[PDB]
Parts: C-alpha cells; structure tokens; sequence
C-alpha cells in the first residue's frame, strides 16, 4: 500500500504512513532491481528480517534526482534544512528509484511543489505546511506577493525526458522505532518450541542472545515485556506465545 | 515576426478524422513547446496536450482518450494535429499555443505559459 | 617561543661605505648616519624594467613607496600597481616576507653592542618575487635572515628585553628547552642526536627470467 | 477541476477603475502562484497581459494590474476607456486531472 | 562510546560488516579504554 | 588533536552540528585522555 | 567583481583576488540556487556571517 | 556594557567574561593579549580605541 | 562477411601494414633497477 | 567519395537574400560539424560560422551579425547557407567545409579542422 | 585577431627548397601549437597537407615541412617542382573573439 500508493505527496507536506501489526518480509524489498538509491544507516539490507520493531514508519517523497543524497544524516541543502531532515542518529533505509513513468508530462509535471524560503532549518522529522508568504525583507507582506515578499513554495516539475539529476525519485524512507518495547512489525521467522534449562541461542521479539532460559519467579505487569539487571542486560523475558 | 499559421477552416461530418497544421516563424523551432487550445462553443478555452519539437514525445487530455494524436515536422517547422471519431461539440475554434521559454536542461520554469498564438481555426462538425 | 626567519646571533654581517646585494630570505639592515645619506632602497629580481620592482624612496618631507616597472639607472642614487606616500643615528629596520617591515630608531656614540627590539610599522600586500636588492645613497650593515628558534622575554609593558637564540650554542639550546635565561647547575637533555643517511639504494633480484618479449 | 467563476458582465465609466473577480478551486488558484489574465476583442486574437498573478509582459499599458487572495484572483484596470472594452479570461495552472483552467469570462462594457 | 547501540549483538544484528567494523571499533576504544582505566586504579589502589 | 581549531567556541561558531560533532569529538577524546593522564600521575604522586 | 568578473583565466595560470576591508553576507551567495556545488570545508555555510 | 557577566564577540572573538576598563599598558599596533593558556587576556575595542 | 587489406609497398602511410601488440594486464613483475652495495 | 556539393553560382544586387546549400556524401550526416568559408576577392579565406547536424546549433563571426543564419536537412543531407543585407564586398566564392573528427561525448579533438570541401559557389553583388 | 601576414609573392627553381613565412599575434600563433596551412590550385578546391604546426596527414609527400618560433610560423618545401606552383596560407586557432584566422596567402611561381 504505502510503496505502491497511487499518488504520493508533495516533498513540503509529506505524508507519514503507520505501519504495525504484522511480519513482514523486507529482502523482497531488496532484491527487486527497480530500486536505484537501496542505503540504510546501521543495517545490513539483507538480515533486516530477523529483527523486530514497535513502530515502523514510512515517508514517501517527491524530491528531484541529484536531491537525493540529501536524504541522509548530517545532509545539509535544500531538502534537508526546510522540507525534511533526518536526525543524526537516523535508524532506518532510504529506498530512491526514479518513477519518471508515473509523473514526468511533457511540458513538465507541476503537481510537485517544495518550501524554498524558510527562516530556520527544520528539527528532525518536522514537517511544516504553512502557507505564509515569507517576509524576506524588513516591510511586512500582509499576504501580498512582492518585492521581499515572496511566496515560500514552487513548483519541481520534473520535465518528462530531461532529468539525469532532474527526475522524479520517489524516496521512500523507513524509520525503525523500538522502545525496547513490544515489537510488533517483526519478519518471517518460524517460532520454534521452547528448550528450558539447556544453552540455547534465543531470539525473544528481536532481542537476542545466549543463555539458559528456566522458570521464573518475578512478578511482571501487563504493560512490561523484560526486566533488566544492574548491567543494563536482559535479566527476564516474557514469551511473546506464552504469558 | 515569431507567429504561428494554422490551416483554413475544415468542415466535417462527425465520425470522420481532420488535419489541422501550425507552422512556425522567427524562432529556433526545437526550443519551445507547442500548446493546443480550443473554443467549445458557448463555453470558454480548452487545452488538449502538447509535443516537444525536440523529440515528439506526447499527452493530451485524459477526456480525449483515443480521440488525439499530435504530430509534427521540423523540417519545416510545421506540428499537426489531429482528432478522429468527430463529434458535434468538436465544433470549436482550435489554436496553436508557444510556450513561454526555451526547453531548457535541469529547469525550473514550468512550461505552460502560453504566449504566443495561431490566428485561429474554427472546426464545423455536425 | 616562536620560530621565524631572525638574524642567527653573533653572525657576520656586511660594513659598506652601493652595490647590488641578494635577499635570500630576507634582510636586515642597520645604518649609522651622520648626514643622513642613505635614502631608500630597491627590492626584487632584475631591478630593470619588464617586470615590477619595489622602490622606496624619501624625498625630504615624506616617504614613497612605489612598484612600477621602473626604468631604473645603472648606477642609481609602467603597469604599475601599488603606491603610497607617507655617526650619531642609529636605525635599524627587517625586510622579510607578502612584504613586512619593522624598525627602531635610536641615537649612539663599528656596531653598537646591545640589545633593542623592532617594532612593526608599514605592511606592502605586494606580493613582488625579491631575490636582489640595492641600497640608495656614512656606513651601513646587512646580513641574513634565518628560520631559527627564539625565546622572547616579554617584559611589564610588552617590552621585548632579552633573547635567546636557540642553536646558537649547546649553552643557548638549554635555554631553549628549559623556558628561562637562568640555569641551574646540572646535567640536561636538549635534543636528539642521529645520524642522517647518506645515500638511497633501490634493490629487486636478479634480471634473468625475461618474458619472451622477443 | 471545473470552469473557474468570473462575473457575467461588469460596466462603469472611463478613467474610473474597474476590478475582475476569479474564483477557483484551492487545487486551481490556492495551491499555485500562477494566475494569467487574458482579453478578446471581437473577432481577434487572445493577448495576454497577466501572467506571474501580479507581473507582466513588455508593452501592456500599467493601467491592468492582478492580485491573489485565498480562492480570489482578481484584475484591476485603473484609469478605463473606451478603449479598454473588451472581454476577459482568467487562467491557472491546476495540480488535478488538468493542466490549465480558464474563467467563464467578463465582458467589460464602457459606458 | 559514539557507536549507534551500545549492545554488540545490536550492532550485529543491524549491520553488514563493511559497516560493522568501524561501529564496533569505537566500542572497542572505549571499553578497553575503560578497563585500563581501572586496572591502573586497581594497581595503584592495590599498592595502598 | 587533529581537530581544525583548538577552540570550542569556534568550531561551534564554525560549524553545523553534523559536522562539529566530529571535529569536537576530537579533542573530547584527546583532552579527556590529557586530563586522564594527568590524574594518574597525581594518584601515583600522592602517594608518594 | 569576482564572482562577476567579466572573464576567468585558465586553470594552470589561476588567476588570484584580495577581497579586504569590507563587511560580508555571504548568505547572498548560499541562498542563489544558481550553484550545483557549495561544499565548504570548515564553515558551515549558514553562520558564516 | 562593563562590568557585568555577559556574552562577547569582538571581530569573530567569541566568549564570556567581565569586561572592565584595564591599566594594561598595550603598544598602537596590538591589536590584543593573551594569558599564559593561550586564552584572551584582553582585547581593544574595533570602534573605541 | 570478412574481407582483406590491400598491402603494397608503394601505398601510402596510412595504407602501410602496422604490426601492433597490445599488452593487456601476481607473476608479472617489471624488472630491477639496482645499485652497488 | 566523401564528397560535399553546393549550389551553383548566384548573381545578386545589394540589399538581397542568398540561399547556398550544401549535400553531403559518403559517410554520417550526424557526425561531423559543417564549416563555412569564403574568398574575398584579393584577400584570403574566411569562415562564417557553423552548424551542428546533430542539433542545428549556430554561431558565427561577430563581424557578420545579422546577416547570417545557417540552417540544414538531416533527410537530405544537404546543410544551407544564408546572407542578407548584401554589399559589394559579399562578393566572395564560398565552400562548405567538414571537421576531421566525428561529434563525440567528453571530447578533447578540436572542431575546427577544415579538411573536406565543396567544389565551390562565387557570388557576385554589385 | 586580424588577418595573417604571408608574402605577397615568392619565386624560385624546380628542386631548390623555399621557406614561406606566416606572422601573427601572440594570442594567434605564439600562445598555441595549432598552425595549419593549406593549398589553392586554381580553379580547385583547398588541401590541407600541414597541420599540429610541424604534423602531417597520410599522403602528403615529404617535401613539405612546418615549423613554429615565436610569432612566426613557417612552411618549407625541399625538393620543389613546377608541381608545386600554388598559392599557400597559414591557419591558426586564436586566443579571442574569433577561433581561426588565415594569413593573406603567398603565390609560389616556378620559374
Ligand atoms: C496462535 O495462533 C495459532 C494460529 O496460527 C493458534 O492455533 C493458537 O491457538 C494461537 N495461540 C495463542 C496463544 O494465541
Ligand atoms: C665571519 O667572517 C670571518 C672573516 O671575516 C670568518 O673568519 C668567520 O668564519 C665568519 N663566520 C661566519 C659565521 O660566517
Ligand atoms: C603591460 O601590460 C599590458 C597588458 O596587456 C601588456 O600588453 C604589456 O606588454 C605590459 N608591458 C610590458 C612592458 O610588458
Ligand atoms: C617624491 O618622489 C615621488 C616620485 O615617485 C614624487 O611622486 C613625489 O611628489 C615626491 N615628493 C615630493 C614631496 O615632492
Ligand atoms: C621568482 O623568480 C625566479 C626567477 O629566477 C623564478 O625561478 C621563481 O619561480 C619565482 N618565484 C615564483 C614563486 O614564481
Ligand atoms: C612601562 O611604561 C611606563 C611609561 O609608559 C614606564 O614608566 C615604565 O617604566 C615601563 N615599565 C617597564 C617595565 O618598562
């Protein structure tokens, strides 16, 4: 749905799907060819199956083609700082693949539009639809379009059969957010039985490690998935198939 | 003197097919695009789509499926258009259109400013 | 402690009483003038025309400094690009490089032994390529400029009182180490001693097995 | 989207100032910054002297000036004459179905 | 230490290798950096 | 250290955050490790 | 003047300015969107006013 | 504004302290001073001498 | 499909025949330029 | 035969328009930039201006601006030359010309080797 | 730049070689190493046989040889003929408004 929707919106007022309460099956995602610009920061591409998440996010662009390098951490430029910033320590892939097919008409697409003129850079996943005209002067503007008095948003266009850099390059970019809670997005693994008190090398909702898994006498509430030690080390887990 | 010349006045009966040309003067013809409004009668302007002299791609109006294929002829300087399966409100003023810049690389600019202008030819269908 | 280009002490330096000399890396000249004589110098590479010289100049009110493409003289005494205008005298003045100047001037009763510091005055952003240079015309010195160590002693008032010239002798480099014009009685580790190679050998075995370029 | 609305006929006096209402979509006028006015003498070809909602060609007198406002476009001719009789048309670019929308048109009647 | 997750098998179960190495070599610097921090405070202390 | 300048309140006044993250981790690592040193020292030299 | 300038020389004989003596605001130059590289290595771009 | 905490930029030169009327005795072509940290020590105004 | 050159030896330069050997490029190594010990 | 022919010879009085184009022969029309000199009677040759078959790109000497416009034909492989505003001097004998190396992406060879040739085309203007 | 300077007019002997001058401005000749000189049979079309001031095309027989110093190019012909009667002129790329420019030419008549 989020990948193949039917139009996508504009760069300045991108829209942010939810995506939860699933598995999910990321390698098709990489091995498909049709993608151009496939970069995570922190994953592998392959092995982001056998992790689990409580929130995935997916926000879905319009931007140009040599824009697209600046859909990245610690970017700096046109996108970056007024239309979508991406934190420094962004967890997540950003999937680019030009779809000049879909929205590049002759005499150019216009649909596609993006704040040029912002007074401040933009925090990191903040999104701002104002339609002020931007006062780029020391007189006011009173909504009047001007001298100093510029309208804050244009058009991209994305000329059907011009752009090397100047394409439509619909950049779908994942944000993996994990509380350390339950996790909820989580791949296609089969969940085997469950061997106690023998040396096993357990993947309980993503976190992972080796240790000897045996009855408990803790009292968890509803809302807690695993305790912790001194260490900041898992010390208990609940299976997520049995309570 | 950059103008643009469409052919005289066509008379049809509807189901048939019609040529309508634009030639084009004073300019470099693989610049511009060339833009393609008509008159309905009784109700106001209307575009259809558009051809880059450059290389021909096309796109018209999504309620002219079928009905329009625009062509072209650089040698000289010459963009046809047509319209088939001809109906009665076909009838209607139909204008060649220039585009107010340059097919330009990376650019900015859109490119539906529509400035410069046929004489006119007006479609009877009936 | 800094490092630059600085008159290594106790060095020879050149008495005249006209000639063209070299700039190597800059200069320093000293002049005991009783009757004023010497007036200006010359700074650059051919000191004739075709290509830009500094010419500096005083011509009884005010000080000209200039860069054209001078025809100068054989014996002195166009597309120009700077201008501006301003033995009992002892003046003392650095030329290094763009191109700096500094000078003191004192009054004295053939170098006078003692210590006095130069102070900054005039900078030319010129950016001329010097080699040579020529004194206009009573005796004056010049020696050479070298990039050596110095430990400034910065007195109250920012007064520079004292020096030290670093290699000047094994003596002056323990000064250098120890950050003081007094040591005390002792044994002290200055520097590194080793032995600089003498020549580079590139060595791969013996030519036999050649491909059958043939 | 649909025909933009202008008014069916709007008259005064010369040298009076007389100002054209258009009114669209937020999808026709709203979302963009490129409104263009257009005038029909009889018989005669389009001229365009509005385009860039308040710029201009070189050589249209500065008598016609445009303006934007929310859903509102409007056109204003200051200092009117016989001379400026004529009918009008509206245009924008649309971010829909469409590329280019045009007014139902005024007719500017001196009197 | 500046490393994306400070647990290893994290950065494990994120990253590639050619990714990996730099991540858990500024872990490496830091946590040996750590306990030869405290070994020297053991010695010292242990000579007390 | 390696950083371009050894004032903190240029590299702020010099560069954006995404960049002057590197460069003042520089001296960050190294001045720690200098003042590290330099307590070693001190314990040793106490207890002497 | 510079960025104005009426001709550059070639690359082998560059050719050298000395700006001076003046008060700066470089954002003109950061804001022009009529420049496919500014890379700058030490300022950002922004505050280097 | 003397003596009083505040923040300071003289010609880029950016920090925090008092600034006070000093007795320094600084010569007509230094510009400013140092402590032995290789920290300003003092500084003379760009619009007052 | 193939057809062959006309080599004469009173042609011209560029009708001359050329013999042309192109080295395309561990067990090759170049050689050893050394000096005395 | 890599061979270029223009038209034949013209007899013009000032103030005029001329029309001299130039076929092509022997090898691809859409390689090659087409060169324009001619003779001044008693002074030697002198080029226009040229014209890229692959786009119709022109430029030409400051000395003749206005006067000229060099236009083409990739389907004929025929290349046109233009001079208006004629003067008594224009009288000259003009020969297209062909560069020694074919248009070719991220080039260093210079285009302006004159090395194929017309057999000729004197005007005259008096 | 402006036109080349050629001789108006050298003459010699069948077999006795003749130099032919070619003088320019710096930003002609003196800044570039693309000279190139051409021959008029009358009536005919142009050849180049010098070109890369001291190159040759395939062809072109030996006795013909370019040379270059300071402002001055330079064309000799060793071996000459009543074959080689012809007019000949210099070619250069410049450094200015213009690309190429061309020397005023020189008769060569065999006597
Ligand atoms: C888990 O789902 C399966 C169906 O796939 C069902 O058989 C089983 O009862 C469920 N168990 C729990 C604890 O939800
Ligand atoms: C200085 O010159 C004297 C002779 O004039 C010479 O004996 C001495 O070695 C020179 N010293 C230096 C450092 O050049
Ligand atoms: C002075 O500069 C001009 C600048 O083109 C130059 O032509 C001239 O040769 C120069 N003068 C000398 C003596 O070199
Ligand atoms: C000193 O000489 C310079 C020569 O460049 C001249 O321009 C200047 O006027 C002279 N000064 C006086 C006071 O005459
Ligand atoms: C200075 O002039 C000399 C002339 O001998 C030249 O060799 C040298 O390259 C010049 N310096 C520079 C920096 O060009
Ligand atoms: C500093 O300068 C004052 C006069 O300005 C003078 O009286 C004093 O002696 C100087 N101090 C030193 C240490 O030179």
């Amino acid at each position: 749905e989020v990948f193949n929707a039917t139009r996508f919106a504009s760069v300045y007022a991108w829209n942010r799907k939810r995506i939860s309460n699933c598995v999910a099956d990321y390698s098709v995602l990489y091995n498909s060819a049709s993608f151009s610009t496939f970069k995570c920061y922190g994953v592998s591409p392959t092995k982001l199956n056998d992790l689990c998440f409580t929130n995935v996010y997916a926000d879905s662009f319009v931007i140009r083609g040599d824009e697209v390098r600046q859909i990245a951490p610690g970017q700096t430029g046109k996108i970056a700082d007024y239309n979508y910033k991406l934190p420094d320590d962004f967890t997540g892939c950003v999937i680019a693949w030009n779809s000049n097919n879909l929205d590049s008409k002759v005499g150019g697409n216009y649909n596609y539009l993006y704040r040029l003129f912002r007074k401040s850079n933009l925090k990191p996943f903040e999104r701002d639809i104002s339609t002020e005209i931007y006062q780029a002067g020391s007189t006011p503007c009173n909504g009047v379009e001007g001298f100093n008095c510029y309208f804050p948003l244009q058009s991209y266009g994305f000329q059907p059969t011009n752009g090397v850099g100047y394409q439509p390059y619909r950049v779908v970019v994942l944000s993996f957010e994990l509380l350390h809670a339950p996790a909820t997005v989580c791949g296609p693994k089969k969940s085997t039985n469950l061997v106690k008190n023998k040396c096993v090398n357990f993947n309980f909702n993503g976190l992972t490690g080796t240790g000897v898994l045996t009855e408990s006498n803790k009292k968890f509430l509803p809302f807690q998935q695993f305790g912790r030690d001194i260490a900041d080390t898992t010390d208990a887990v609940r299976d997520p198939q049995t309570l | 003197q950059v103008q643009l010349v469409q052919s005289g006045a066509e008379v049809k009966k509807p189901g048939a097919s019609v040529k309508v040309s634009c030639k084009a003067s004073g300019y470099t013809f693989t610049s511009y695009y060339m833009h393609w409004v008509r008159q309905a009668p009784g109700q106001g302007l209307e575009w259809m789509g558009i051809i880059n002299p450059s290389g021909g791609s096309t796109s018209y109006a999504q309620k002219l499926q079928g009905r329009v294929t625009m062509t072209r002829d650089t040698s000289t300087s010459t963009v046809y258009m047509e319209l088939s399966s001809l109906r009665s409100e076909d009838t209607a003023v139909y204008y060649c259109a220039r585009a107010n810049h340059e097919t330009t690389m990376d650019t900015y600019y859109y490119y539906y400013y529509m400035d410069v202008w046929g004489k006119g030819t007006t479609v009877t269908v009936s | 402690s800094t490092q630059d280009l600085f008159l290594p002490f106790f060095s020879n330096v050149t008495w005249f009483h006209n000639p063209v000399l070299p700039f190597n890396d800059g200069v320093y000249f000293a002049s005991t003038e009783k009757s004023n004589i010497i007036r200006g110098w010359i700074f650059g590479t051919t000191l004739d025309s075709k290509t830009q010289s500094l010419l500096i100049v005083n011509n009884a009110t005010n000080v000209v400094i200039k860069v054209c493409e001078f025809q100068f003289c054989n014996d002195p005494f166009n597309n120009c690009t700077f201008e501006y205008v301003s033995f009992k005298n002892l003046r003392e003045f650095v030329f290094k490089n763009y191109f700096k100047i500094y000078s003191k001037h004192t009054p004295i009763n053939d170098l006078p032994q003692g210590f006095s510091a130069l102070e900054p005055l005039v900078d030319l952003p010129i950016g001329i390529n010097i080699t040579r240079f020529q004194t206009l015309l009573a005796a004056y010195y010049v020696g050479y400029l070298q990039p050596r160590t110095f430990l400034l002693k910065y007195n109250e008032n920012g007064t520079i009182t004292d020096a030290v010239d670093c290699a000047l002798d094994p003596l002056s480099e323990t000064k250098c180490t120890l950050k003081s014009f007094t040591v005390e009685k002792g044994i002290y580790q200055t520097s590194n001693f080793r032995v600089q190679p003498t020549e580079s050998i590139v060595r791969f075995p013996n030519i036999t097995n050649l491909c059958p370029f043939g | 989207q649909s025909a933009l609305t202008q008014p069916a006929s709007v008259s005064g006096s010369p040298g009076q100032s007389i100002t054209i209402s258009c009114t669209g979509t937020s999808s026709d006028v709203g979302g963009y910054k490129y409104v263009s006015w257009y005038q029909r003498h009889p018989g005669k070809a389009p001229k365009l002297m509005i385009y860039d909602v308040s710029n201009r060609p070189s050589g249209v007198s500065n008598r016609f000036s445009g303006s934007k406002s929310g859903n509102t476009a409007s056109l204003t001719i200051s200092g009117l004459q016989a001379e400026d009789e004529a009918d009008y048309y509206c245009s924008s670019y649309t971010s829909s179905s469409t590329s280019v929308v045009f007014g139902g048109g005024t007719q500017l009647t001196v009197l | 230490f500046g490393a994306i997750s400070s647990v290893l098998n994290d950065i494990l179960s994120r990253l590639d290798p050619p990714e990996a190495e730099v991540q858990i070599d500024r872990l490496i610097t830091g946590r040996l950096q750590s306990l030869q921090t405290y070994v020297t405070q053991q010695l010292i202390r242990a000579a007390e």
